[PDB]
Formats: structure tokens, sequence, C-alpha cells
RNA sequence: UUUUUUUUUU
RNA sequence: UCUUAAGGUAGCCAAAUGCCUCGUCAUUUAAUUGUUGACGCGCAUGAAUGGAUUAACGAGAUUCCUACUGUCCCUAACUAC
RNA sequence: CACACCGCCCGUCGCUAUCCGGGACUGAACUGAUUCGAGAAGAGUGGGGACUGUGCGGAAACCAUUUUUAUCGCAUUGGUUUGAACCGGGUAAAAGUCGUAACAAGGUAGCUGUAGGUGAACCUGCAGCUGGAUCAUCG
RNA sequence: AUGUCUUCAUUAAUCAAGAACGAAAGUCAGAGGUUCGAAGGCGAUUAGAUACCGCCCUAGUUCUGACCGUAAACGAUGCCAUCU
RNA sequence: UACCUGAUUGAUUCUGUCAGCGCGAUAUGCUCAAGUAAAAGAUUAAGCCAUGCAUGCGAUUCAUUGAAAUUGCGUACGGCUCAUUAGAGCAGAUAUCACCUUAUCCGGGAUGGAUAACUGCGGAAAUACUGGAGCUAAUACAUGCACCCCAGCGGGGUGCAAUUAUUAGUGUUGACUCUGAAUAAAGCAGUUUACUGUCAGCUGACUCUAUCCGGAAAGGGUGUCUGCCCUUUCAACUAGAUGGUAGUUUAUUGGACUACCAUGGUUGUUACGGGUAACGGAGAAUAAGGGUUCGACUCCGGAGAGGGAGCCUUAGAAACGGCUACCACGUCCAAGGAAGGCAGCAGGCGCGAAACUUAUCCACUGUUGUAUGAGAUAGUGACUAAAAAUAUAGUUGAAUACAAAUGAUUCUUCGAGGAGAGGGCAAGUCUGGUGCCAGCAGCCGCGGUAAUUCCAGCUCUCCUAGUGUAUCUCGUUAUUGCUGCGGUUAAAAAGCUCGUAGUUGGAUCUAGGUUUACCUUGAAUAAAUCAGAGUGCUCAAUACAAGCGCUUGCUUGAAUAGCAUCAUGGAAUAAUGAAAUUAAUGGUUAAGAGGGACAA
């Protein structure tokens, strides 16, 4: 059982702090290497340069080739793989393009049947991918 | 900072001045003088808000440059002069005399008095000492120093000071049973009869005061100001007689 | 320099975005009292929630507590003047009994059509919008304006509006010219 | 420059302290006066608030005091004898507060003879010089002689002081800070203090 | 006594 | 599948042991048949014919950095015999 | 196990992607401290005395020295980042190769600690456990 | 443990750091080496069989003096007091 | 409003997380009737900056009212930013009997010589550069107008402040080496109006300027007590370090520094070291309660002005819109030299996901009041908060407003989009294409030629001038549990015991008929914000106003609530102390606590 004495405040506080580190959320939010490990460095979006277009085989039981793109981030030069959402939108993305990349939705974890991809494309050539898909705007 | 400060932000201004929040970034900073910054009121504010004789702070200066306002029998032309507690402000042109007194809430009011009242004021004996040449003096809480006072006058006592003759007239003694005004603390603006005195040697003594309504309240001796012998006040008091109305009683009285 | 400007929110979103019971109940409130959107009803729900919470917090205290007394009479006073509480029902145990309909009734839009100045509640609203109503010699153009008890019997057409004496509207002037 | 700040020191626990700010003017120091025996030389120092200090660099005349007799005479500093702080100050002739020095005895002897009308351990075979006679063998009315006769009642002077007067140099102690006030005012040693400092000087000389 | 395996999704 | 008494195990390596060979890659340099680290079907490594390491020690073999300098650019002068 | 034994399932090996570790190179870069050497500039003091007021005074350049001490050199040290031949681990990925370790007494019950061996799962010795395939066997 | 009309009189419970003991295997040194027996070698079985089965055995298993400090070291249940 | 729902299985109950769901911050997609308030280059680069501005106004007036210049005063406030910083800094209480002060309050205390503006002569490519020659002023500069001793006939000295020493004890404070009174020398350099304008009637009265002494006020420097992040893969640290004496320096205390001496000082109640994407606080988001997270940012305190260091002037600066140097980086040169500091306003470049006009004014709040990029205005502005149109706006000239405007307010001319539609979760098993492809899908899952899930058309659903996406905080979460979790098998009891720190510890002293700890009540305790009282800004968010007569006016509100310290009362609970000539002389009991002895 936990201590219950009237003069055990130090033990209770110190034990709580010691055991908070065994918590994934607390450790993930206070470890100290978060900025150097996260590709975005704690940001929500990041600009990058497209290096190549790749296809990722969907996980089972699904079958498809998800059209992803390899990007190098400008702010730190780290390489990531980002998903190009919507149908036939890989055509809009040319090699050596400036793309805005955002998280995929699950805070650094893969989403759906796409394995190992944690980012998606929001803008290409300073144009919204959704706008291009909907026909609102055209390629600069 | 690197030296003395000359400004006073509106939000940093004393709350009891009751300035409006959105009335600019700054407030008139009282000059040093007879009264403490937190327990005073700029002569500019007196005309701007309490009296409404001046619409703006250029008009306050215009009024005061005419040499028409007397404080303690002397003409003051500085709009930043720190008028404070028990100060006689005389506007000769309009033949108006006020004494700066505290409301029960703890705010300065417009207490209009007559010439007989304006001829004098009360001061608290802050010190009794002997200056060079072996001459006795007493120093009050408003900075005044008076030479050759009655040897029976001690600290914390009240002295009636004649503005016309610059002389002490009477001395009321700080002892139990005398009327007393509260100038600081949360009991500011309250008037009662001095009761028990807790004598803390190395600290500030504590004074218990019971008002005419039977309400008791304590405070620190440095906030107590004797204003009369027994129960008779040497000066008049604003409407309320220093009776702290309860919050329910205030609504009932309003209705 | 300039200080922080004070702002407050008057609406709280429902915890569950999609429940048929709540959706139907709120759509009926929009129906009877002609409102514009769900924010209009959430505003009233929020005000009622504040009133009820204050009453409950006071009632936790005993009867003759100073704070209980002062705040309770103040709250009952305001509700009476709005016309939402019963002037015989002077207590917080009974202020914990009101509904959103009480407040929604005291809106200017409802009274305009209730007193016959307009046919439908939508008519009431578009009149209030087009400045055809006045209250105690004041042209009010806010359909959400609450009508105090005193103001209840001093609401008529604007002294200028073509339906209250004034120059004919644009249609009439076009036809005349 | 020279600073008097408390930081830059360790803490009670031995920890290094954080530096709060850049060196501030109000915590400055200045070089020591290091007053020496020599022709009068006093410089003026402007201090905080517009006040002033008097940094004495060289001093020769000191305005010393005889406590038992309750008098004060201006004599001349001859030499430095003892310093509790350090011997280098004695050897370099530095005038610092609390320093034991040798001063001229003649002013005090003159005052004594002009005040009690008695010799101060005058020589046992030498006739008084004319200036001495002008104050010793002077002749005035018995009315005035009454005053001197009364004061002669209490005139015994300690033997240890008489020995110093014989040599003509008096052991004095500086009671002011020459670097701050610009003067070397002090007082003549006598009694247990005189015995203490005499014993110190003799022991150090013996070594 | 010996007796190993059974594509993906459904 | 042929085959031996057994078919080189753990280790180690172009080694003072590797012909081909100046092996291939990296390191050291402006430049390296040199050094060191790796690789290993090793002409012909290998376990008391001892294998692999190893602090301290060495007029032992080798490579590099620094200091130093007539070893050199490029020679000159002086002394004793 | 439930697509129900034509079930499920474990490792080595092979391909692809990706993250990390070790790693010769006195590797490299950035940054902070500390010792020592040199040391700008100011301020203090001791000289000096261009110039100019009355043997006396004031005084600029300059010199010497004390102190505060930037800054620059090596040197040591702490903290971050990082190249690298090669040597490895982990994870992911519809339909690769080899076997059959486990789940039934899984066909040698399984498992724990330890030690040795073997392409791989694993096998074997010693002592334990039942989470066993026995809550039991007659005195 | 029980018995006790013996004694002391709160001296107690649990315990970071700290310390003793701690199966089997394993390591070092010296003795012993019956049995069994990792590794190893053979004979079988098998598609293979670096295994189960059989045969011959080395370390070990044993004693003495030191190390190691781990087990499904399990009742997978911490210790003290109290009630049902 | 103290709340949950989907997902492991053939099905079930659990543990458990993931996902959904509500709010907020920042970025961003698509989209936006008019208006009203209003954040806004903090995050990374305290990186670099072209160009404009941001600090100037009694005495002296032989220029033409007052220029120029000399004085004096100010530029140490105000504005910006958050790099450094973890007994630093801050918050509350509290000392300065250890100190310093311009401006402001109260007491007290008609002398001489030279230098600019001006005239003139010049140098430099180039500075807000300056040397000579001739005048001339002051509020500049200089000068300044009853007790002791000797002798009681008579001679000297004694202002304020100040150095040292000594004497008696005229006020105080809790206490004074404080303040008064005396005495003695001496040097000490400060001070006790050669000012401006004057007025009244030899007699009076002022303004101004200058100026010290004492006490206040305001500001500051230091001192004390309590609180304030993570880390042991930091357990021992410290040598001017801890203290003593004498001095030095300072405004003052002090190892602040020096000489001699002693060996001290901190630490498991967490020292020392390291990290911080760390300025502290007031506060902000979320929110049953208890909390968790954050706080660059308008108010308060601190720090810095590219990095260091040093100093002049001053009452005040270790100032940077002051100077001096070095370091880094720039600018102009006629190559001899001369310069620079936007983390002020506005703009530019870089950096990035990420942030506005090189506009008008001192009319407003303030600065000593003409000057104020402080401040006030308008511009850009889907940060944001309130109220509202699409059914039953625009536009014209006036007034008003303003420093001028603009815009609103009074009159008058004409005159709808974002997500979704299997479940969670509101809403299609409608039609056409595609056939595990393309794609969707936060999660579970859809798609393999008859798809309510993709791509489209039509229809619906939610919210609506907004609605989605990404990262993050809080709730959800009793998945950090003090309230309040769990440990046989789901993750989790150390192999076992001894043991220091820590935590926790049996009963028992006035029932009846000395210390603490704790509780109650007060005192001291900036606003803004939050809660909250009043008050038709047309409502609201806001704001702090206002409401009545009749004119020469009365009365008002701008409340109240929101660790440590001191005091008061209470004496249960929990610790702690008393004793090994008379009197009851002075030791609670002996735990179904523990230890030890004795038996067999």
């Amino acid at each position: 059982g936990k201590p219950k004495g009237l003069c055990t405040a130090r033990k209770l506080k110190t034990h709580r702090q010691e055991q908070r580190w065994n918590d994934k959320r607390y450790k993930k939010a206070h470890i100290g290497t978060r900025w150097k490990s996260n590709p975005f460095g704690g940001a929500s979006h990041a600009k990058g340069i497209v290096l190549e277009k790749i296809g990722v085989e969907a996980k089972q039981p699904n079958s498809a080739i998800r059209k992803c793109v390899r990007v190098q981030l400008i702010k730190n030069g780290k390489k990531i793989t980002a998903f190009v959402p919507n149908d036939g939108c890989l055509n809009f993305v040319e090699e050596n393009d400036e793309v805005l990349v955002s998280g995929f939705g699950r805070s650094g974890h893969a989403v759906g049947d796409i394995p190992g991809v944690r980012f998606k494309i929001v803008k290409v050539a300073n144009t919204s991918l959704i706008a291009l898909f909907k026909g609102k705007k055209e390629r600069p | 900072m690197r030296g003395p400060k000359k400004h006073l932000k509106r939000l940093a201004a004393p709350s009891h001045w009751m300035l409006d929040k959105l009335g600019g970034v700054f407030a008139v900073r009282p000059n040093p003088g007879p009264h403490k910054l937190r327990e005073s009121l700029p002569l500019s504010l007196f005309l701007r808000n309490r009296l409404k004789y001046a619409l703006n702070y250029t008009e306050a200066k215009k009024i005061l440059t005419q040499r028409v306002v007397r404080v303690d029998g002397k003409v003051r032309t500085c709009h930043k002069f720190p008028t404070g507690f028990m100060d006689v402000v005389a506007i000769e042109r309009t033949n108006e005399y006020f004494r700066m007194l505290y409301d029960t809430k703890g705010r300065y009011v417009v207490h209009r008095i007559q010439a007989a009242e304006a001829d004098f004021k009360l001061c608290k004996v802050k010190s009794v000492r002997t200056v060079n040449k072996g001459v006795p003096v007493l120093t009050t809480t408003d900075g005044r120093t008076i030479r050759y006072p009655d040897p029976h006058v001690k600290v914390n006592d009240t002295i009636v000071f004649n503005i016309s003759t610059q002389k002490i007239t009477d001395s009321v003694k700080f002892e139990p049973g005398n009327l007393a005004y509260v100038t600081g603390g949360r009991n500011v603006g309250r008037v009662g009869i001095i009761g028990h005195r807790e004598r803390l040697p190395g600290a500030s003594d504590i004074i218990h005061i019971k008002d005419s309504a039977g309400h008791s309240f304590a405070t620190r001796i440095s906030n107590v100001f004797v204003i009369g012998k027994g129960n008779k006040a040497l000066v008049s008091l604003p409407t309320g007689a220093g009776i702290r109305l309860s919050i329910a009683e205030e609504r009932d009285k309003r209705m | 320099a300039r200080l922080k400007t004070v702002q407050s929110k008057v609406t709280k979103s429902p915890r569950r975005p999609f429940e048929k019971e709540r959706l139907d109940q709120e759509l009926k409130l929009i129906g009877t009292f002609g409102l514009k959107n769900k924010r209009e009803v959430w505003r009233v729900k929020y005000t009622l929630a504040k009133v009820r919470k204050a009453a409950r917090e006071l009632l936790t205290l005993e009867d003759k507590d100073p704070k209980r007394l002062f705040e309770g009479n103040a709250l009952l006073r305001r509700l009476v003047k709005i016309g939402v509480l019963d002037e015989t029902k002077m207590k917080l145990d009974y202020v914990l009994g009101l509904k959103v309909e009480d407040f929604l009734e005291r809106r200017l839009q409802t009274q305009v059509f209730k007193l016959g100045l307009a046919k439908s509640i939508h008519h009431a609203r578009i009149l209030i919008k087009q400045h055809h109503i006045r209250v105690r010699r004041q042209v009010v153009d806010v359909p959400s304006f609450i009508v105090r008890l005193d103001s209840q019997k001093h609401i008529d057409f604007s002294l200028q509006s073509p339906y209250g004496g004034g120059r004919p509207g644009r249609v009439k002037r076009r036809t005349l010219r | 420059g020279i600073s008097r700040d408390s930081w830059h020191k360790r803490y009670k626990t031995g920890a290094t302290q954080p530096v709060p700010h850049k060196k501030r003017k109000f915590e400055l120091g200045r070089p020591a006066a290091n007053t020496k025996i020599g022709a009068h030389r006093v410089r003026l120092v402007r201090t905080r608030g517009g006040n002033e200090k008097y940094r004495a660099l060289r001093l020769d005349s000191g305005n010393f005091s005889w406590a038992s007799e309750q008098t004060t005479r201006k004599t001349r500093i001859v030499d430095t004898m003892y310093n509790a702080t350090n011997n280098e100050l004695v050897r370099t002739k530095t005038l610092v507060k609390g320093a034991i020095i040798s001063v001229d005895a003649a002013p005090f002897r003159q005052w004594y003879e002009a005040h009690y009308a008695l010799p101060l351990a005058r020589k046992k075979n030498a006739k008084l010089s004319e200036e001495d006679n002008a104050i010793l063998n002077k002749k005035r009315s018995h009315h005035t002689m009454k005053k001197y006769t009364e004061r002669q009642k209490t005139a015994a002077v300690d033997a240890l002081l008489i020995e110093q007067f014989n040599t003509g140099r008096l052991l004095a102690r500086i009671s002011s800070s020459p670097g701050q006030v610009g003067q070397a005012n002090g007082y003549i040693l006598e009694g247990k203090e005189l015995d203490f400092y005499l014993r110190k000087i003799r022991a150090k000389k013996a070594k």
C-alpha cells in the first residue's frame, strides 16, 4: 500500500515524479530529444523538395499501390516519405517541386493500410492539392 | 531602472483615485511632498474629477496657473501637488473651502467647510526631537516641523495647527476613549473610539476601535489618527460620520 | 501601453454533435420561436445554465447567509424585471425550475407578433430588421432585445415608419412618381 | 573596475554563483591611498551623491590628543613603530588607522608647563631656556596664581609616560583613516595600552 | 518401428 | 555424388607466413610498390610442431605527428693537428 | 484451432525499404570553461613641464609603474553535431528457399537457470516448476 | 513451541544506502576418481538425423579452500497488527 | 451536465490501449452582406539592415519681436526585446541602530578679466572638423558683503556641516557609539543671495535666481525569514573556502580586498554537478471536487542594447538614438584619412509553417510644458469576441465628428459555403463508370464485373459567413490514482533475512455531583483579469457610467469577495519537560507489544 502518514508528503511527491516517467505520454512530452528526433522539429507543417515518386504496397488484407513521394525538408534536410492523397494527384507533383507537408493525423504514426508513412502533401508549387483536384486552381 | 521614475501608468495608479480604465495610458504622478503617493491626490485630479471644474488636463493647468488655489494657507500652482488627508483647499474666487477627508469606503470626497473650520487643521506627531542649538521641535506625519511645542505633547498625539498663525493651538492625546480616524488599511475612512492597545514592542502596536454603531475593528497604530477628545471631533466629518455601512444596509438605505 | 481587451463567449457547443432527441428538440425551439441558427438557441441555453448554476451554488448555503441573501435577491430581482420569474415565486429553490422557453418568449421578436404588430414571427423579425418598431421612444433593431416588464406595454410602431406615420416606402414612391 | 560586489564569490555551500549583471557603478571600489610620511599632500575624491573624500597621500603633521590631561595638540609624525596588520607598513612608513607611531613631545610639554606651571621631567642639570622661562618663571598676581595652585593638586604624571617624555618622542596611535578624512589625528598611548605596545616593540626589537 | 507439408483474400 | 585415419574446429591473415601482387576498399600525402584498418576458396594460416590477445620492459624491425636542426636548396668562415 | 489439423505456427537463408549500433582514421565541426604567455584601452600614483599668471603657481604632450582588463596564442577539459571502408542488430513489406521447434501425451510433455554443441528452428547434461498428461492406489 | 503470580519497562513495525546467507550449472587451486555423464566418437532410425534409442567415454558429478549471486529461488500471493 | 461510444472473439466477460467526442493555441485549405471592438516578425536568426523620422526647452540680446551663441535644465524617465539567468530573479513579510540622493514639502540659515555669437583671414576630397586676428555680456568664471583660555581691570575664541579625542547626563527607541549640551586643537576645498522683473508709500510689499543645514516625501543600494522546474547514467562538495583580529575600499555593512591566525562551511530533510526549445509574478487554457498544462507578450520587478571590457558627465549611468579600446561585420575616400550599431516607429533582406503602412497629428492621456513614431488617429488585418441580411447592400448632397480627415450616427437623391451520407454519428442498400485497379478510410473496414464506403449525376444530413485539415494543451482518464488505480493467472511482491536515514508507533493523570503542532477570530496584504452589486452603451461582448428638475441646481455610484508574519482565544488530538521548617516527601500500570531469565 501507499504511505498514508501525515508527514509523507515528500515520499508521495517524489514517488509520483519517479513513476510519471514510466508513462508514455509524459516521457514523450518531456524526454528532451523531441525536437531533434521529430522530422518537423515540433512544427505542424514543413516545406520540402520532392526527390522521387515511389509506390507503397498496401497492407493486408488490402491490395493497392499507394502513390507516395520522397521529400527532403528545407529546415533541416531530413528525408521523409509523404502520401499524395486523392485520385490521380501524383500527376500534379513533379520532381524537384516545393511541397508543403503535414502530419497524417495520428501524431507520428502510420494511418490506414499505408505502412511506414506518417506525412501527407498539402500544397504543391504553393498551390493547394485539394484545389488542384477540384479544378479550382491550375498548375503555376 | 537607472534613476528616479517620472511616470505613473494608469493601471499602476492608486485604485482609490477611481480613475477610469480606458482613460489613457498614464495618470498624473504626484510630486513628492507632504503626503505619500499612495495616500494623496494630485491637485490636477482634485479639479478634474472631484470638482469637475476642469474638463481636461490642459484646463487643470490653466486653472492652477492663475494662482487661485490655496493649500494649507499657501498658493499652489503645480497641478502635480500632492494634496492629502486633512488638507484645507481654498478657492478664494468662488469663496469655497474644502477639507480633504476620507469616505467610509476609503476614497477622497468633496467636504465643503466654512472659514472657521478652514482656519485650522490637525496633524499627527510623528517625532519629538531636539534640533541644533538645543531647541525642541516636533515633526508631524505631513512633513511639517514645529519649533517650541508644549513639552507635554508626545508621539502619536494630534495637534491643532492654525494655518493663519502657523502655531499649535491645542493637543489631543492618543489615549483610550478619544475619537479616532482610520487612514490606512481596510478600515480606512472609519471613525470610532479608541479601545484596547496591544503593545507589540519591536513591531507596530495594534489598536481596537469601536464606532458609534457598536461595530468593533482593529488596525495598526500608524493608521490611527486622533481627531478629538472623548467623542467630540475637532473638525467636521462627511455625511456618514465614519460609519461603515454593510453591503446589505447600503442597498436598504438606497431603497 | 494599451491593455488587454475583455471578451467573453456566450455559447457552449453540445457535447454530442449528433443525437436525434436533442436535434429534434432544438429544431422545434427554432420553429416556435423563429430563430436563425443553432447558436441562437445555444446562447439561451448558456444564459439559463448560468442562472441555474448560480442558484444552485447559493442554495448550497443556509438561508440567512449574507452572501446568500444579497446574491439571491439580486438574481430574483433581475429575473422578475426580465419577466422570466414569477413575482410571487420569490426563491432560488424555484428559480431552479425554469426552461429555455421562458427566456425565448421575452425576446422582442416574439412580442412583436404576439402583440399583433406582425402576423408571423418571421414578419416580426423582418420588421425589427427594417426599423419599423420602437420601444419607449427608441427604435430598436435587435430581434434578440429583451423586453423588461416595464417595457412590455410601451412597444409600438416607430413614429417614422410608413406603418406608423411617415413618408411612403420605396414601392409607394415609385408608383406615385 | 575595482568592485565590491558579493557575487563572484562562492556560496556558503561552496557552489559557484551566477553573475546577475554587468559591473554596476554603485558597487565600485577605488585604489588605496597608502598614505606615507612626507610633505603634506591631500587629493580630493568625488564620491557618490556629489559628496567628497580627502585621500591623503603624504602627511607629516598630526593633530593628536592627550586623554588623561584632556587636551589636543598638533605635533609632527616622526616615524612608524608598530602595526598589527603587517610589518611592511611599518617598514615603508605607511600611515593607516590603528598604527603606532612616534610623535614630537615638545608641544605637549609646552602645554603642560603653560597649564600647570610646573616642569615636565626637565633635565636634572640643564637650565631652562628663555622660551621655557617665559612660561615657567613668569610672574603674575596671586589672584591668577590661585588658579595654578588649584590645578597643581592633580598633576602626577605616570612614570612610563615620563620616560617617553625624557626621550622626547611620544608613542601615539592613529585613530583616523587618512585615506578617507585626509588627516592623521590620533591619541597618545598611556597606561595598559602603552605597556602593551611598548612590550610588543621591545620584543620585536630583541628578536 | 516409421507418419514431413498444405499459396493470398473472401 | 565421389572419397579419407580424420577431412582444418575456435581463432587469425595479403602477416617476419599470399605466388598471382604494386590483391580490392578505406586511412595517411599535392602525389605512396610504404603505414594502419577492413575483406578472405588462405600457391602454402591455425591451436603446447601451441592459436588469439596482452599492461610493463627493449642499444630489436616498421609508419606517422611535433620540436630541432648545414641532411639539403648552396655553400661560406674560423680553430687545433 | 474456429477458413476449426488440408488448422495454426518457429527460426536460418534470399530480395526490397527503413531506423539504429560498433568502427581504423591522435577523424571533423560548433560551443563553454580553466591554467599559462602576450596584451589594446581607461583609471590611480610618481615623474615631466610645451604653454602662461604672479622664486612661487597652474598646466598639455610624453615617460615609468599599479589596477580593471578586452583581445590573441598555445594547452587541458566539458557539452552538442557529424564523415567513414567494413561488421552487425531491429522493424515493415499478398502469394521465395530449407526444414518441423511449439499448440493434442504436437508424436522425445512443456518450461526456468546454467553449460556445451549444431545450417536453422533447436539437441543434450545437471537441479528445479506444473503453467501436466496425476488433486487418489489401499500396508 | 509450551509452562511461568520471574525480570526490564516502550526498548517497537517496516525499512533508501548498506550487509550476511543463497539450488543447480559454471570458474580457480589441491585431492579423488565408483556410478552416471554435457562435448566427442561409433551403431541404429530417417528423405536427411549434427536428435530421440543403443555402445565407449572427456569435463563434470565427490571432498577441502576460494569465487559467481542467478532459478517456474513458486504459494507465480511482501512484512507487522486486528476482525469475520 | 460529477456522461461516454466503436475496435481483439465463432460467441462471452475482463485487462488494456487505439480511435471517436468537447474546448483552446498556432499554421493552413476552400469560402466570406454591410457594420462595431480588436491581436498581429515572440517561437527560427538577441540574425543583418538602405532610407526617413524617434530629444529638446529661466539668465546673457549693439542680429533682423526675438535669430545666433554662452549658460542652466532635461536627455538615467518614456519605447523595445527576453539572449543570459536556477539561494540568480521574483512573490509575501521585513530591516537599514549599516547607507546615498536633483526635482517637491516643512523648519533653520553693488567688485575684475575672458570667451563665444558678430567681423575678418585660412586648411581639408571628406565629418554636427576646426587654428589664428579684433571686439563684446552673464544666473558662465573669480572675489566676497552664555561659556572656555590667558589675565576679575581688560585681551582673545566659540555660525551650520565636518576629523580625532575627552566630560556630564535633552529628547527619543524595544534598544542607540543616535539626537541635544559642553571642552581641545586643526585643516577642509561645502555654505550662510553683487540674479531677473519690480510695485506701493526715508518707510514698506512681492515675484524670480542662487544657496547650504535638519526632518519628510519619492527613488535607490544592500540585509533577513518562507515559497518557487527536471535530473543519481550527478553522492559527496568547498580552499577566500568557513570564522577571528587589525586595517583598506565603499555611500554604507561585509573575505568586498589585504596581513596574521584557526580549520572550518554544505550534504539522502538531496549538497555539488548537469539539462532546460527557463526571465519571475499578476495571470491564461481546461475545467464536479482534488488537479494538469502554459505564462516571449500591454501591469509590477529584473536584464540587454552585435560580443566583451573600461570610463567621462552627474543627484542619478558602468548610459550605448554618451565616449574609449579589442573582437566580428559593414560604409565613404581624391587612399592621406573619416566613420557605424533599428532587441524605438515604418520599411528591406534573410529565416522559416508562421506575423501589417518607409501615412496624419500633439486635438487625447502623460512627461517640470514648446517638443514628444511615448500617446492619439486613420491604413493591412476570416487571430478572436459580441450583435446580425439574403427575404415578407449600394448611391447623392447636408449636418455631425475630428487637430484635419475617414468611418459610424442623424436627414435627403436614385436604387452561401465548407465538410459528410456502412457503424461510432445526423443523413441513399437511386443511377452511370471502374473490377483488390484507381482510390477511399482518424478506428472498424470498403474495392476481385450487381460497390448504400472509390470516381461522378441527383438527392439528402450537420453547422452555417463560416466550415475543414495538421501539431500541441486540458477534459475524456480512477489509462499517474492525496481525494483515487493495480501487483495469484491479464504488466507488476525483491530468493531470503539483518539494518542506518525516512515513515509510523499500546494504555494511562479533574471526572462528577513550560513549550510546540493544530483550530477560531482579527491585522498587514497594487491595479488589470476571474467571481460579483448597480447602471436599456438601442441588445450583447463591453464601458463605468449616470438619473432628476427647469436655466444661477440637487443628488449620486464607481461596491463586496477573493503560503509565510504578528496578535487573540481554544486546550481535544499528537509530540515535548519536570523530583531517583514543613509535607501522604518524590518511581502510573505491567500490553492476548517487545526483549531477557528459569523449567523440562
